[PDB]
């Protein structure tokens, strides 16, 4: 909500990936959580999922 | 031309994700312009992620 996408991408928490996935699966803003999780992949060297 | 492209792309990557996206878009455009073009474009996209 606060639109601080970068710090979120910096959060090293084990709940991050699945929460992003669930949001992009159930929300109506599929674009938002989808792009967010793609970036989250690109940061952690997770290339293929990105 | 492709080298100058990728250099400006790194300048923008070093706002980050958007920069890398625009870089890969430029790669794909220059690729479709000319397969070695496209091979280089995709390979750079994979080299920057």
């Amino acid at each position: 909500q606060a639109d601080l996408t970068d710090k979120l991408l910096e959060l090293n928490s084990p709940f991050l990936e699945p929460h992003l996935v669930r949001m992009a699966k159930l929300d109506q803003n599929k674009v938002r959580y989808m792009d967010l999780l793609w970036r989250y992949y690109e940061k952690n060297r997770n290339f293929s999922n990105a | 031309t492709m080298n100058i492209l990728f250099t400006q792309y790194k300048r923008l990557k070093g706002v980050q994700e958007d920069k890398d996206s625009v870089l890969r878009s430029q790669a794909r455009a220059l690729i479709t312009f000319a397969g070695d073009t496209n091979a280089r474009l995709v390979q750079m996209e994979v080299l920057m992620n």
